[PDB]
């Protein structure tokens, strides 16, 4: 997944710096990604791996959550 | 193999080689191999050997990072889980060594005497 991981890393980096609430990234970068949607199955897969990735840098290391109210 | 077989056909006084006599020519090499039954350095040194080694290493480092809320992994806890998951026997010295490697590889970034903090692998 490492290559995909790399790409998603890129989309995430890009959307992050460019943006400078987790759902908003999911939605904006899936908004971005629908332009490249080659399949609705790919829509759901990219949604799946984004959800999983978010799940990963939240459940694991890379994140910061300032106050759980917002965080 | 070349030079050698050339001796073989040199014997028997052949100015040209049979494709035959190369058989035993190989065979003779196959002898130390047949003596090899009962390069290596790398082989041992790849995960499961050293690639295996450092791989698990980093793996764990990542883990205790994660479970540390990213805080540093301790020398101790490192050694502990690393002999703990026991199996392929990671000796704390070997541990020390590979650790040294990744850090020095900047595959890790850590420090202290009895304090091995964690890493940041930038490489």
């Amino acid at each position: 997944y490492d290559k995909y991981v790399s790409m998603m890393n890129m989309i995430v980096r890009k959307i992050a710096e460019v943006d400078r609430t987790a759902v908003d990234i999911v939605d904006w970068y899936l908004l971005q990604k629908e332009n490249d949607l080659g399949s609705l199955a790919e829509y759901w897969e990219e949604r799946r791996l984004a959800f999983k990735v978010i799940k990963r840098l939240v459940k694991d290391r890379i994140l910061m959550e300032i106050h759980g109210t917002r965080h | 193999m070349i030079r050698l077989a050339e001796a073989h056909a040199k014997m028997k006084l052949k100015n040209v080689v049979e494709l035959e006599d190369v058989q035993e020519a190989v065979r003779l090499i196959r002898s130390a191999i047949k003596d090899y039954a009962t390069m290596n350095l790398v082989q041992t040194g790849k995960s499961v050997i050293q690639r295996k080694l450092q791989e698990d290493l980093s793996r764990e480092i990542m883990n205790v990072l994660k479970d540390q809320a990213s805080d540093s992994m301790s020398f101790n806890e490192l050694i502990k889980q690393i002999n703990e998951h026991s199996q392929d026997r990671v000796e704390s010295s070997d541990i020390q060594e590979a650790l040294s490697r990744l850090q020095q590889e900047d595959k890790v970034i850590v420090l202290g005497e009895g304090v091995r903090r964690s890493v940041r692998l930038n490489n």
